[PDB]
RNA sequence: GAUUCAUAGUAACCGAACGGAUCGCGCUGCGACGGAUCAUUCAAGUUUCUGACCUAUCAGCUUUCGACGGUACUGUAAUGGACUACCGUGGCAGUGACGGGUAACGGGGAAUUAGGGUUCGAUUCCGGAGAGGGAGCCUGAGAAACGGCUAC
RNA sequence: AAACUGCGAAUGGCUCAUUAAAACAGUUAUAGUUUAUUUGAUGGUCUACAUGGAUAACCGUGGUAAUUCUAUGGCU
């Protein structure tokens, strides 16, 4: 009541962080570009994915060196919400991490090449006219690129340059274009787009087809266009967003563990 | 009863006890900020005149403008007298003496305007000098009268401390200098640069959208 | 009785100027291993300069005895190790002497008295 | 999906708001702080539909002092009988209104060995309400706050 | 050190007395609105080598039986 809540609790955290039940009563709380449940804070990358830090203390000792950057910019706050399709860049080690969705429905820092780690994609939420009658995009990231093409519509991605501010490569939202899912049940799945239903009132949905010919649906808010009909602007994680079945995921896992 | 006599200009003061009733009788039914004659307070006090500033009564404050001859309870805002705030926005109710003077209060505080011929042993004899000279720049200028072109710096006030060799000095705020004038030039450069960038972005875009919609006329 | 060393989960960490790894150790006959004896052996394995760079913690012997496993953390320089590591871990090793602070209840009783006096408050320090 | 939306243009209005009298490292770079509008994020306030234990030895409730609706103010962060003027006579109820009881905060859940059920949920999380009883209010982005204030 | 300014103190913690289409639950809407902070934008158009005078702490000094009570005087 009475104002914004400064604590978040463990358990009442998101499940896709995979913070454990014991070993803490509270969990780190991420406001930044991204939402609370559609992001992951910079602490649980460093300690609970990348395994650089042990403790919450040690993440302060890393981040206040000014070694961590995101989007070619130094972020000093340890609880910064670093979300979908943000680049992370550490100068020592000289390795870069683009955050994608894993096929199971988790965040994972996908390691990438140095030339690839310049650019990143931003799907545009809407397009809107600012003052002096100038046009302007706005993104899922909460950037606002201005003077686009007239070409560029809602619900489609743009390759940003990052080294400079400006856009470079557009993409369109149509049938036969590659598209990852960012939320809901089918998260972490990439497939070409077959068809979308309108439903003139609320909630457009899209059916789309995995590269092993599995068909599945999501709302348009969740869908995020990568690239053209086959091929893709970005590098993909392990499995490339197929999501193999429950008995298959059993068989591959226990076949691994026997060595 | 116990008159606290203040010299403003010297910076000296000392309390005195009042024998008898009749020496207090000029002061009764008088406001704060009233120039009362201080001939009849005692023997040595001759040809004086005293403004009356405040006081406290047995209870132990009076504030000007309240009026009345007795203690009262008031709700205090921020920026009143006789109240330090603990919290921001805190008002509080608090007992306070009237401004008009009576017998039953303990202390009157008095401030002299014009001293007479005679000397007081407490007040008149000495002069305590002022501790801090002026920090900011045009306050130093108005002290000694410099115009502007005389320049500050050398007209600083520096006492030196006892024992070890050391001076201490105010650091003059609002002083014109190499860092301060450059910060305008750095700021005003960005205001110049940010306009002409955004203007050329608009001029570049104007031909691009015309180049787009001309290629759309080919489709017709 | 001696022991056999064999590290695991190694992670070279140049941001923190240190190397982190779980140790695993095998000691038939012997009851446990002291950290003063373990830090000497892990020094000569890893070809280190100075014991003071290395710091070691954890170490549970498993049920039955013979086996044990723990954590370890080779810095480079002892001066970098003194900065990034918290002081309690260094102290067990003995590199740095313990800091004798006053009690938590005693410190709290100063500041509540310090609330009451405005002006110059520093007479309360000697008074408590 | 849809406007009196965004935005541009025209004619004037007011001062009651922005257009940096600020600070550090080093013709020239970096970032600390301030503040306006527009998104964004953490939110919050209202809001649509559907859902609950016992009781008929509770059958008729609501209204001139807002009950249901209409027009035009006012008020609010905005929508509204939220409030004020006039105007109409409505609204709910036998599918349980209105009133009473609860040893009643709600839910996620818990116990209970076919299936169907019955009883519990003050209590780890998410809402809600409260700081002896009621009421009022300042400051602030946010409180009708109580380890803030005023009164009985 | 002290004091002024800024920010926080509206989170957290505790309890279950209220409360029966109320609250709450899932499900909408905000074209019916406010939003510190974060993130990204924007913007020359109204003595400009720099405007004004008071306030603490501090110093001098009191009141009251008594408190996180505080007055008068002098500086910045």
């Amino acid at each position: 009541a009475r104002g914004p809540r400064k604590h978040l609790k463990r358990i009442a955290a998101p499940h896709h962080w995979m913070l454990d039940k014991l070993t803490g009563h509270y969990a780190p709380r991420p406001p930044g570009p991204h939402k609370l449940r559609e992001s992951a804070p910079l602490v649980v990358l460093l300690r609970n994915r990348l395994r650089y830090a042990l403790t919450y203390r040690e993440v302060m000792m890393i981040v206040m060196q000014r070694l961590i950057k995101v989007d070619n910019k130094v972020r000093t706050d340890q609880c910064y919400p670093a979300g979908f399709m943000d680049v992370i860049s550490i100068e020592k080690t000289k390795e870069n991490f683009r955050m994608l969705f894993d096929t199971k429905g988790r965040f994972v820092p996908h390691p990438i090449r140095e030339e690839e780690a310049s650019y990143k994609l931003c799907r545009v939420k809407k397009v809107v006219v600012g003052p002096k009658g100038v046009p302007a995009l706005i993104t899922h990231d909460g950037r606002t690129m201005r003077y686009p093409h007239p070409s560029i519509k809602a619900h489609d991605c743009i390759r940003l340059d990052l080294n400079t501010g400006k856009i470079v490569d557009t993409l369109k939202f149509e049938a036969g274009n590659m598209a990852m899912v960012t939320g809901g049940h089918n998260v972490g799945r990439v497939g070409v787009i077959v068809h979308r239903e309108r439903h003139l009132g609320g909630f457009d949905i899209i059916h789309l087809r995995d590269a092993k010919n599995n068909e599945f649906a999501t709302r348009i808010s969740n869908v995020f266009v990568i690239g053209k009909g086959e091929k893709a602007w970005i590098s993909l994680p392990k499995e490339k967003g197929i999501r193999l079945s429950i008995m298959e995921n059993r068989q591959v896992l226990l076949k691994k563990q026997q060595m | 009863m116990k008159l606290n006599l203040a010299n403003p200009q010297a910076g000296m003061q000392k309390t005195v006890e009042v024998d008898d009733e009749k020496k207090l009788l000029p002061f009764f039914e008088k406001r704060m900020g009233a120039e009362v004659a201080g001939d009849s307070i005692g023997d040595e006090f001759k040809g004086y005149i005293f403004r009356i500033s405040g006081g406290n009564d047995k209870q132990g404050p009076m504030m000007q403008g309240v009026l009345v001859n007795h203690r009262v309870r008031l709700l205090f805002r921020k920026g009143m007298k006789c109240y330090r705030q603990r919290r921001t926005g805190e008002k509080k109710r608090k007992s306070v003496r009237g401004s008009i003077v009576g017998p039953d209060l303990a202390v009157l505080n008095l401030v002299l305007v014009k001293k007479g011929p005679e000397t007081i042993p407490g007040l008149t004899d000495a002069e305590r000098p002022r501790r801090l000279g002026p920090k900011r720049a045009n306050n130093i200028r108005k002290l000694f009268n410099l115009s502007k072109d005389q320049d500050v710096r050398k007209y600083v006030v520096r006492r030196q401390i006892e024992g070890k060799k050391k001076t201490k000095a105010p650091k003059i705020q609002r002083l014109i200098t190499k860092t301060r004038v450059q910060r305008k030039r750095a700021y005003l450069a960005k205001q110049r640069r940010s306009v002409i960038k955004s203007r050329e972005e608009a001029k570049a875009y104007k031909d691009v959208l015309s180049a787009y919609k001309h290629e759309l006329r080919k489709k017709r | 009785g001696a022991f056999s060393l064999r590290f695991r989960k190694l992670k070279t960490n140049p941001l923190l100027q240190r190397k982190q790894f779980g140790v695993d150790i095998l000691h038939p006959s012997r009851g446990s291993v002291s950290k003063k004896e373990l830090v000497e052996k892990i020094a000569k394995q890893f070809r280190v300069s100075d014991s003071q760079s290395i710091v070691v913690f954890g170490l549970k012997t498993a049920f039955g005895g013979g086996r044990s496993s723990g954590f370890a953390m080779i810095y480079d320089n002892p001066n970098a190790a003194k900065k990034f590591e918290n002081r309690f871990r260094l102290v067990r090793l003995g590199y740095v002497e313990a800091k004798p602070t006053k009690g938590r209840r005693a410190y709290k009783e100063l500041k509540n008295r310090r609330k009451k006096v405005r002006g110059k408050e520093k007479a309360k320090c000697s008074g408590a």
